[PDB]
């Protein structure tokens, strides 16, 4: 494995965040999320 | 598919958040009582907290 390597998943796998919403008597505003959040998961 | 590897969680959360003054907290409103006064209004919400 050479560093891009390492560079280019650190990057990739480090994604930022996504969101929508569905809208019938309700509506919910559903989230995802790329972004890692502590040193375990890098 | 997304539903292969993207899996659907329920979760409730606010919707906006507020800071006043360099700390989380959240905006109280309201009005005096027909016949009483600002002052009064003060007093009583200052003694409530």
């Amino acid at each position: 494995i050479t560093a891009t390597d390492v560079i280019s998943a650190v990057n990739d796998q480090n994604a930022q965040y996504a969101t929508g919403k569905i809208g019938s008597p309700y509506v919910y505003s559903i989230t995802m999320q790329g972004r890692l959040q502590n040193p375990s998961e890098f | 598919p997304l539903d292969s590897f993207l899996t659907l969680q329920r979760s409730s959360g606010p919707d906006d958040v507020k800071r006043f003054n360099l700390f989380p907290a959240a905006q109280v409103q309201g009005q005096p009582a027909p016949g009483y006064t600002s002052g009064q209004a003060i007093e009583a919400i200052a003694q409530v907290a």
